[PDB]
């Protein structure tokens, strides 16, 4: 993983500065092995460049370090290094899903962006934009709308970034989605439907398919959510990716909402294959839910699926499935459990921005 | 169910 | 009894808008509008330095400077467009805030914190200024994260030095409500707790109430009505509050925490003196605040409770609505009416569901 | 005189910040008075609206000014009033030929060029220019040289500065030729001569027609340095300008030297009349040199003429007049009083460079 | 006995030359042949720093990195090639001036410094160090008053601090020589003894011994020959300055000192010490300068007083040739010879042209 | 219920 | 005589 | 004779 290797380099950057020229050394070769690989990020390279520019002041090649804070380079390079040092470790806190920590090594590498000789602004479209997905994931929705704005506004800029501009627009969507804000997040779909098709992106074609189900669903547009998540299952990269058990459960989820429960229980088995498939605890009690809601009801296993999602902190999801099985009893008219599933949604509310971590 | 992305 | 300075700067950029499209009657027309009010205005430095700016350009664009000028690019033309340009926008988000536009107020207070960067040796408070103003801004609108972020870096810079122990003590203020607001209790009350020593010590009367007030509603939060009550008394001790719209809060407190304790008796002691402050003060909400009381507690009405609450949904007190109806859901169950209890379970929900929607547009 | 009313801006300067306000509005309307003649300089206006902008924060519509140091335009306005407060007071000096005071000051405002946001380069070859002539009068040549060529090459950028930019080439020209390369100095003026004269400038050729003639002077080819001192008096402007006192003068000077005394004596009472004219006794004591050595020889008003020229601190002219003198008494055959100009002549040598101002 | 780090710098800049002509051969040639000297050089933090950065934009060009790599435009690239251009333009400059090309090397000097503006956290004695190597290569070349000019505006800033005593007084140095050689010789004298003043309560030993020579040649100037033959032995005191080469000049002083006053007896003591030194040191300069002071005093000859005059002349030393020449034709006024007195003052007041005249281009 | 600031 | 300019 | 520094 990329964010692997970035770490490595923060780990050289850490033994130089202990002044241990061995363990440096090792990082180095296992960076150079890595790197040959010509897998794209110069960053990671121009990082490995500065990297070894200060490992040979440290230690290769030079009689005497006691001028070493002294020389003039040294006030230069000490911006670069912090900043790809800052930026790095950003990437791996996202890696780890630790959003606030993320954000704060952002933030720190995005203030040295005036202070660099030559970046021009697709650099500051990349900070707007990570730092909006981060903020994203932990539920801060207007801000989130606001970074990623700025960052398709500069990609919007070039041919060159339509991309990029397109993948701005959908974190836009799907925030206006969990919002709440359906048919602005419907009309921002297809509009950038319209030009991830005038180029023919595969991936986010497919995403913006699956976002639109999850707007009618909510909507209660059921049988035009159920077209649109078949759309996307089409896409046969999906089917593979981790990313499909959202669309399979999704589609299990809406075909047992309607009528059509021996079609939902084919998903739901291919559900639970790629759950086993990707080691996804998550997807695997999900569909726990939609088995023993739909199939061999048993509400206390209901209860405790729900409560290892609530153990995750997928408190936004444990909101909205709590929700709606209460609808579910109440429309059989069982009021008591009703009620006290609307009761763990509400107290699932709450949590949503409890935060889970340090911050 | 959030969005994906 | 001072005209508020964000209206005036309302007018202020609204004299700008006229000068650059030339117009010289509605120009002159905002200019008196404006000296009237100079001085009754709420004392700022800004509003005078933003209209000394906007009257030299006035002077360029009509007064011909006694009709022999110059062009009117030169040197200077370049500061002073930055400077006014900045003071438009601050003004424009101090407006919208004014208003309660929290989403607006954040864009602009965002472009001009952008343009502070560029004015020479603008000094480490300005920035906090922006820092804190933004913070608020985000916490109106329930965004709780954002929020701690942005009133911490204020923190750090007010905290640099002595002069500013005023300051920095209002940004715990305002960290110390969002962690109420999150829930994060537990953290909530040390944070007042270590803000409450640093206010006593240097003795700063409104912080030190305010902390109190607020410990208050951590505890009602947490449950335990003893030590809530305790405290909400605490920040009525102190003179100056019994005197600020402000104070409706705790009178309102104090009744809501007595009337949820079997003390109907002192209770309705509240009830009538928060009713009193209500329109004293013209406060609607409060007065829909305490009816729900009444018609709760005394002489009970739920379809009168349901539609106080509806009018606190279209002032789009969400956040307010939610926890209400949460107490009114719990009451009914503890007396047994489950239907009842279900039904304002379920609007207390839905208000949750407002306050992620935001109740205002975005671009 | 332009230098006059800059330096009233500046007492008005000086009476705001001592608090006084009613000698701050004399100097006021004073200014404006002067400025309605729209007699070019839009840097006196630009100053004076600086400085209105003050006056008003600081007496005029102004209840409470314990507010005024705190405000957030006192930063920017401080720059540029302190800027163009150095520059007049630089333009000021110069005209009193204090040359190391203006130089003073129009690097004081010279380092305030890049705080300053849209200045663009011409402003920075002003001062490249007025420091480098300033340097020039106090015969620092090579500075000289090298801050007006600065100022050339960025007027060469603009068909609009050609003017300008001959000017500049002027003063690389007459410091060449105080630096005796003569050769170099030819070669430059000729050079600047064509596009003066494509452009038609009347002022610029004469001046360059002139200052051939001192180079050829110098050299020693009389007759072609006489032709072109006649091309410059050809051009009306010039007889009527201060300036002719150099032409007219050095016409008498040049004609004595070859055998022509009468037409050299005429030349002599036109230069005698100019002289009380312009009330411009270096010219005259200049000119009682020549007389009373080619006309009425009498080595003791020689010598009280050129003490004339020492006490204003003439050297660089003492020290070649001294020379000349010192030559003719030798082709003479008196070496007693050749070899007395002589040391003269070496004596204002080594006080060229002595300065005469405080430094 | 090491190597001139001048030199050292003008084989980095031929390294960088060759390597943005991709020229594998040259480039490596160089690099070999400045790791060889990198040490033995005159330790310079500067030269290694340089060193450092043509070795990495060498392994870009040629070394592919061990064959695998990206385009050389990256992030760092930007800050590295101000910083390589920086030192190119700095060691060029240092290499014209121990050339004593003074005009070439303040062309350098003068890049290299707007250069050091756009480096970020430059301290400020680099500055300082600049405008004290722009100043004295003004002083080479006898532009007295911006070399006055440039040297304050190091000493402003070395008497900031404590920690820049030294660099202060060297300051102080070249302003008084300025001085000196402009003939305000009163200033000068006042100036010297501050100096001296400074030099003596820190205890720094070779500027108090520059401090006195330089006050004997003022006294000298003055014609004040007895107190500037107090001066000069006590500067031939210190003890270093025998083994300097710098020394010469105190002996030579007291040479032509002595010989200017009846003293031809202790004269021909320096005159036999100098003539020692002169070739000790390898200096034709002062072997031909002891020289005339032989032909003018010891068994005299002017056919040959005038050809070794005429060796210090096509060195280029007009300042000091114009001096010398000066003296001879005041002598031999002194004798009653006028002829050959006023052929020296011809000769004097031509050197004094030439010093005007800058022995060398311009653009 | 919101706090107070 | 200096130039003129 | 130029000075020493
Ligand atoms: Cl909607
Ligand atoms: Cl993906
Ligand atoms: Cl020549
Ligand atoms: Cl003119
Ligand atoms: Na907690
Ligand atoms: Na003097």
């Amino acid at each position: 993983p990329s964010p692997y290797v970035g770490n490595l380099l923060n780990k050289w950057h850490d033994y130089i500065m202990q002044e241990k020229v061995h363990e440096s050394i090792e990082k180095r070769t296992e960076i150079k092995q890595l790197l040959s690989q010509a897998e794209d990020n110069k960053d990671l390279v121009d990082y490995f460049i500065l990297l070894d520019h200060r490992h040979s002041l440290c230690f290769d090649q030079e009689a005497s370090m006691g001028d070493v804070v002294n020389m003039l380079s040294k006030g230069s390079h000490d911006l670069l290094i912090n900043f790809y040092f800052e930026l790095f470790a950003g990437d791996y806190e996202f890696f780890k899903k630790n959003y606030v920590k993320a954000i704060s090594f952002y933030e720190k590498a995005e203030q040295k962006l005036s202070s660099i000789p030559n970046i021009e602004e697709t650099k500051f479209a990349e900070f707007h934009y990570k730092i909006g997905v981060a903020y994203y994931e932990i539920d801060q929705h207007l801000v989130s709308v606001n970074k990623v704005t700025k960052a398709r506004d500069i990609y919007k800029k070039s041919d060159m970034w339509n991309l990029e501009a397109i993948q701005c627009s959908l974190v836009v969507g799907i925030n206006l989605y969990d919002m709440g804000r359906l048919d602005d997040a419907d009309a921002y779909f297809r509009d950038a439907l319209t030009e991830a098709l005038d180029h023919g992106y595969d991936k986010p074609i497919t995403k913006i398919y699956h976002n639109l189900g999850l707007v009618h669903w909510q909507k209660g547009s059921l049988e035009l959510a159920l077209h649109y998540f078949r759309e996307a299952y089409s896409h046969e990269w999906l089917r593979d990716s981790p990313k499909g058990q959202q669309t399979v459960y999704m589609l299990s989820r809406v075909l047992y909402t309607m009528g059509q429960n021996e079609e939902a229980y084919h998903w739901y088995e291919l559900g639970i294959e790629m759950a086993r498939k990707f080691d996804d605890h998550e997807y695997k009690a999900k569909h726990d839910i939609l088995y023993h809601l739909y199939e061999q009801p048993s509400i206390d296993e209901v209860k405790q699926s729900l409560a290892f999602l609530e153990e995750r902190n997928l408190w936004p999801d444990v909101s909205k499935i709590a929700k709606g099985i209460s609808e579910l009893y109440e429309k059989k008219g069982d009021l008591v459990t009703s009620h006290e599933f609307l009761k763990r949604a509400f107290y699932a509310k709450e949590q949503i921005q409890r935060i889970t971590e340090a911050l | 169910q959030k969005g994906m992305y």
